[PDB]
């Protein structure tokens, strides 16, 4: 209330001692646990922890990579954790080559389960999955356990290794030369509405653009094939209602200084890569376009 | 170092078993009116709002900008709520009928299915969902609305029973109906006229405006839209400006109905499925 | 009696206990100190001896 | 393929075609994707024969 509370300065949150430290000194004992520096203090990386089983977890060894949730309408497993490497089948733009060397190496039960979880139902893909963030560590046991980002940064614990977001190549996707200073990064699934292919286009966008308005007409006007093809749809086969043309989400954002080149190495399967380093995660939902 | 705690105050005596029975309410939502430091329990919820002759949709019309607090801690004659931010995350109780998972998007809703209880003040909280069951929610409430006027048929009876009920995970759950003794509320008669309207101007106007712009028809999407719509049809200016500005003055009229924020997304929910740590977001 | 005859495979858990002998000073445990990690909940905050 | 005004029957061309898959039709081109155009002109028509026996007359 008085005049010194407010004119001191303000506590240093870190400095000042910890709340394990100020309940044993004015008990003064002792303790086989050091204390008195506690880790992830200063951390803003909101992490969440999840259980994985074996066949999903390839890929993920090395840190960063997209882990993007589905749902299956069976009742016993109510969701699964798909990496963003493993929808590369469904991925209608990955090449013919990268298709056929990463489908050998997904060879286990879970990952052909989730393909065929994933092109059953009477939905599309966007109203199936579910994005989370990145994830950063792995256990690796047979029942594997990782540790989700949902918002922050990509670091390693006492902040020692920022950690990067790779991306495989046939999913990335820039739209001018002129790269901006700050740009942020979006994740479009489009669809073409031909009638046996209807698997969809995955994109990885990296725009200056932090609009949403004038990112969505920029957007109308790089698949209008796509669109048209909506349209053709539409026509050809009436009586029959699609919906959500293309989706888009906010990802988060890099520094566009560093976003490189790279290579992931998995069992000696090498895979050219988009590496983003300095990587942040700030969520947006599924919205659409038309 | 205090934080950002809304001093709520109450008006009545309460017994020590009152007192029990609330602080089992901790990590639960309130909606607030205005964002205010002292407050009484009279603008604590939803039992300020509820009218008789008022429904879901003007309730949640009057949803969308509350300060979607928590409650902190419980004391003598005094309760501290908890001011959430976007960026932080919170403990947020179960108290929807429908339970969650990890990794969902949850947003707010009136209760539909019915606790503090005083002679004029009835304590209500708002039900927090996922995002699925919300749209599917609207989606129902919203035909059901529409088969309102053709009630007297022995065939939509049993249609919109089956319209009542919703599946979940095993959430075998159904919604009270919005029409109150076969003439609907009117709220839900704005809600459908709306949709009508909308529906009614743009089989009427969108043709002319086609056609007017199909000599500066610059792409190949245009035609085949105009084509389209010649395929489904087999005055002074004015009206035109009146029809538009009807047209986007009930799209306006619509917009609590078409989306909804996302409000919170879980991390991980506690066993025996009680409560849930969300990051809070705008 | 069909042609066939039938052998019949089973198997029975048993629980047991077991005896483990060792001789002095086999092998050698390294420790640390146990170092405290922190998880910041609203409610319940955690920490990761 | 043979050119009816210029009289120039052109014996025998390897050609590759494809479904377009915009639609349900037939796209032929070259050996390095070269998009065959003699179509678009009236001068001329082509017969395509396929490994399974078909015919098709173009005009």
């Amino acid at each position: 209330m008085d005049a010194r509370a407010v004119a001191k300065r303000p506590r240093d949150p870190a400095d000042e001692d910890n709340e394990l430290v100020t309940a044993l000194k004015a008990k003064r004992e002792v303790n086989t646990i050091s204390v008195r520096y506690l880790y992830h203090a200063d951390h803003q990386a909101l992490t969440a922890r999840f259980f994985v089983p074996e066949g999903l977890v390839e890929f993920e060894a090395q840190p960063g990579a997209l882990l993007i949730r589905m749902e299956t309408g069976c009742d016993s497993p109510r969701h699964l954790y798909i990496s963003l490497y493993l929808l590369g089948i469904r991925a209608s733009n990955v090449s013919a080559s990268t298709r056929c060397l990463l489908e050998s190496v997904y060879t286990a039960s879970a990952a052909r389960a989730a393909l065929q979880w994933l092109d059953l139902g009477p939905h599309l893909l966007h109203r199936r999955l579910e994005t989370l963030g990145c994830v950063k560590t792995v256990s690796l046991g047979i029942t594997s356990l990782l540790t989700c980002v949902m918002r922050g940064y990509l670091y390693n614990t006492l902040k020692t290794e920022v950690f990067a977001l790779m991306i495989p190549k046939d999913m990335y996707l820039t739209w001018e030369e002129t790269r901006g200073r700050l740009q942020y990064v979006y994740l479009i699934i489009v669809y073409d509405y031909d009638g046996p292919e209807t698997r969809p286009g995955i994109y990885v966008l990296t725009s200056s653009i932090a609009h949403w308005q004038t990112l969505v007409d920029v957007a109308r006007g790089k698949f209008a094939r796509e669109r048209c093809s909506f349209v053709n749809r539409r026509i050809t086969r009436p009586r029959q209602i699609p919906l959500c043309t293309g989706v888009i989400q906010k990802l988060g954002w890099c520094l566009a200084d560093d976003i490189h080149t790279s290579f992931l190495v998995h069992k000696e399967l090498k895979l050219s890569v988009v590496r983003l380093d300095n990587f942040s995660v700030e969520l947006g939902d599924f919205r659409e376009f038309v | 170092a205090m934080e950002a705690n809304i001093f709520c105050t109450f008006d009545h005596k309460l017994s020590i078993a009152d007192v029990g029975k609330l602080t089992k309410l901790v990590a639960a939502v309130v909606p607030i009116p205005q964002r205010l430091h002292l407050i009484k329990h009279y603008q604590l919820g939803l039992h300020q709002f509820v009218d008789h002759t008022r429904g879901y949709v003007r309730l949640r019309g009057l949803l969308r900008n509350m300060t979607l607090t928590l409650m902190r801690r419980v004391e003598g004659n005094q309760i501290l709520l908890h001011v959430p931010t976007h960026g932080l995350l919170y403990t947020v109780l179960n108290t929807g009928p429908v339970t969650w998972e990890k990794g969902d998007a949850l947003c707010v809703l009136p209760p539909l299915f019915h606790l503090l209880t005083l002679g004029q003040w009835e304590l209500v909280l708002p039900w927090i969902v996922p995002m699925p069951l919300a749209l599917e929610i609207n989606q129902r409430l919203l035909i059901m609305g529409l088969f309102s006027l053709d009630r007297s048929y022995e065939e939509v009876k049993a249609a919109v029973q089956q319209l009542q009920t919703i599946t979940f995970r095993d959430a075998t759950f159904t919604i009270p109906d919005p029409v109150i003794d076969q003439h609907l509320l009117i709220d839900m008669k704005t809600a459908c006229l709306s949709m009508s309207m909308v529906a009614n101007l743009a089989s009427e106007l969108t043709m002319t405006y086609v056609r007017k712009l199909a000599l500066e028809d610059s792409s190949m999407l245009l035609v085949k839209c105009q084509e389209l719509l010649m395929r489904l049809d087999r005055v002074s200016p004015d009206d035109e400006i009146a029809r538009l500005s009807a047209l986007f003055v009930m799209l306006r009229q619509l917009d609590d109905l078409i989306r909804e924020q996302v409000v919170f997304t879980v991390c991980d929910v506690s066993p025996d499925n009680k409560s849930a740590t969300c990051i809070f977001k705008g | 009696h069909p042609g066939f005859a039938l052998t019949a495979v089973r198997t029975d858990t048993f629980e047991v206990d077991m005896l483990l002998y060792s001789g002095k000073s086999c092998t050698s445990v390294i420790i640390n100190n146990p170092i405290v990690t922190k998880e910041e909940r609203d409610i319940s905050t955690t920490y990761h001896v | 393929v043979v050119r009816c005004v210029r009289a120039q029957v052109d014996l025998g061309v390897e050609v590759r075609a494809a479904r377009c898959p915009r639609t349900g039709l037939w796209i032929v081109r070259d050996r390095r994707g070269r998009l065959r155009r003699w179509l678009s002109q009236p001068e001329v028509c082509v017969l395509y024969v396929t490994p399974d026996l078909d015919f098709y007359w173009v005009l």
